[PDB]
């Protein structure tokens, strides 16, 4: 429930 | 982990980090002043823990021994302009999956956009990572022409 989302393109 | 600075800018490649060590990581980073860091290589890690502390994670690929985008270039050359007037002194890491890749390359366009030509970059370079920049990124900077559009 966690991951790595964050960043943008 | 390795370091180098030129001018306004200081940056920072590192080894994908195991979650095994992410707690010890993120200890070592912040010891340096990072507060960004561009994984140009397969993610292998969680970043919540990170974000947690003040640490924004950039997620920008691209094949290894493949020129990184248009796109890529241009965030990677404002990112660098910006972050670095607008948080004196501070680091930035940029980290691939196995081990340097093609996170050299792009310090490389950092400095090269910084007024050097590339094998000025690929010495100044090779002097903290014994081997790096293979034939073909060899290239890739050889043929690379700078928009050079950072003032200092």
């Amino acid at each position: 429930s966690l991951i790595p989302p964050k960043y943008i393109t | 982990p390795v370091e180098v600075t030129y001018k306004n800018m200081r940056f920072l490649i590192t080894h994908n980090p195991t979650n095994a060590t992410l707690n010890k990581f993120i200890e070592e980073l912040k010891k340096y002043g990072v507060t960004t860091i561009v994984r140009v290589c397969e993610a292998t890690y969680d970043t919540t823990l990170v974000e947690k502390e003040g640490i924004h994670v950039l997620d920008w690929p691209f094949d290894d021994g493949a020129p990184p985008s248009n796109q890529i270039v241009d965030d990677w050359l404002s990112l660098v302009k910006i972050k670095f007037r607008e948080e004196p002194g501070c680091c930035i890491a940029v980290h691939c999956v196995a081990g340097l890749g093609r996170a050299p390359v792009l310090v490389a366009l950092a400095l090269i956009e910084g007024g050097m030509k590339y094998e000025d970059a690929v010495q100044f370079i090779r002097q903290k990572r014994r081997g790096a920049f293979n034939s073909k990124q060899l290239l890739y900077l050889e043929k690379y022409r700078p928009k050079m559009r950072l003032r200092f």
